[PDB]
Protein backbone atom coordinates (compact mmCIF):
# COMPACT_ATOMS: atom_id res chain seq x y z
CA UNK A 1 0.00 0.00 0.00
CA UNK A 2 2.71 2.60 0.70
CA UNK A 3 4.45 2.21 -2.50
CA UNK A 4 1.31 2.53 -4.08
CA UNK A 5 0.02 5.80 -3.07
CA UNK A 6 2.93 7.10 -4.73
CA UNK A 7 2.40 5.08 -7.82
CA UNK A 8 -1.21 6.80 -7.83
CA UNK A 9 0.49 9.93 -7.42
CA UNK A 10 3.30 10.73 -9.46
CA UNK A 11 3.41 14.77 -9.19
CA UNK A 12 3.53 13.83 -4.84
CA UNK A 13 6.53 11.24 -5.67
CA UNK A 14 8.45 13.91 -7.85
CA UNK A 15 7.47 16.81 -5.52
CA UNK A 16 9.26 15.20 -2.58
CA UNK A 17 12.39 13.86 -4.45
CA UNK A 18 12.69 17.61 -5.79
CA UNK A 19 12.77 18.95 -1.90
CA UNK A 20 15.03 16.20 -0.88
CA UNK A 21 17.04 17.56 -3.93
CA UNK A 22 16.62 21.30 -2.73
CA UNK A 23 17.95 19.94 0.76
CA UNK A 24 20.83 18.68 -0.57
CA UNK A 25 22.28 21.44 -2.45
CA UNK A 26 21.35 23.73 0.39
CA UNK A 27 23.14 21.29 2.52
CA UNK A 28 26.34 21.05 0.65
CA UNK A 29 27.08 25.01 0.23
CA UNK A 30 26.37 24.89 3.99
CA UNK A 31 28.72 21.81 4.69
CA UNK A 32 32.49 22.35 5.45
CA UNK A 33 35.30 21.28 3.18
CA UNK A 34 38.01 19.74 4.88
CA UNK A 35 40.69 16.63 3.08
CA UNK A 36 39.98 14.21 6.58
CA UNK A 37 37.53 14.17 9.28
CA UNK A 38 40.57 13.32 11.55
CA UNK A 39 40.73 15.65 15.11
CA UNK A 40 44.26 17.26 15.35
CA UNK A 41 44.67 17.54 19.27
CA UNK A 42 43.50 20.95 19.55
CA UNK A 43 46.71 23.09 21.21
CA UNK A 44 46.90 26.84 22.88
CA UNK A 45 50.26 28.16 22.28
CA UNK A 46 51.40 30.78 24.85
CA UNK A 47 54.93 33.21 23.74
CA UNK A 48 56.95 34.96 25.83
CA UNK A 49 60.17 37.62 24.75
CA UNK A 50 63.12 38.54 26.87
CA UNK B 1 38.13 61.27 -3.66
CA UNK B 2 37.48 64.20 -1.35
CA UNK B 3 39.76 62.47 1.40
CA UNK B 4 43.24 61.55 -0.01
CA UNK B 5 44.82 57.94 -0.52
CA UNK B 6 45.87 57.94 3.02
CA UNK B 7 42.74 57.98 4.23
CA UNK B 8 40.26 54.85 4.45
CA UNK B 9 36.88 54.04 5.00
CA UNK B 10 35.10 51.57 7.36
CA UNK B 11 31.95 50.58 8.92
CA UNK B 12 30.23 50.73 11.93
CA UNK B 13 26.53 49.83 12.91
CA UNK B 14 23.57 49.11 10.22
CA UNK B 15 26.27 50.61 7.50
CA UNK B 16 28.46 47.31 8.26
CA UNK B 17 26.09 44.67 8.06
CA UNK B 18 24.74 46.50 4.93
CA UNK B 19 28.18 46.49 3.50
CA UNK B 20 28.84 42.87 4.65
CA UNK B 21 25.83 41.19 3.30
CA UNK B 22 25.52 37.90 1.97
CA UNK B 23 22.33 38.13 0.40
CA UNK B 24 20.96 35.71 2.32
CA UNK B 25 17.31 36.86 2.50
CA UNK B 26 17.22 36.62 -0.95
CA UNK B 27 17.97 33.03 -1.17
CA UNK B 28 15.48 32.33 1.72
CA UNK B 29 12.85 33.69 0.14
CA UNK B 30 13.52 32.39 -3.30
CA UNK B 31 13.46 28.54 -1.82
CA UNK B 32 10.73 29.42 0.50
CA UNK B 33 8.79 30.08 -2.84
CA UNK B 34 9.66 27.25 -4.55
CA UNK B 35 8.89 25.04 -1.30
CA UNK B 36 5.23 26.80 -1.33
CA UNK B 37 4.70 25.53 -5.22
CA UNK B 38 5.95 22.18 -4.69
CA UNK B 39 3.55 21.42 -1.16
CA UNK B 40 0.56 22.87 -3.15
CA UNK B 41 1.69 21.15 -6.37
CA UNK B 42 1.16 18.07 -4.09
CA UNK B 43 -1.67 18.74 -2.76
CA UNK B 44 -3.26 19.29 -5.87
CA UNK B 45 -1.47 16.63 -7.81
CA UNK B 46 -1.50 19.49 -10.47
CA UNK B 47 1.47 21.89 -11.13
CA UNK B 48 -0.40 24.49 -12.73
CA UNK B 49 -3.24 24.43 -9.69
Amino acid sequence: MFSKFFIERPIFASVVAIIISIAGIIGLANLPVEQYPSLTPPTVQVSATY
Amino acid sequence: QSLGDEYSIAWSGSAYQEVSSKGAGAYAFVLGMIFVFLILAAQYERWLM
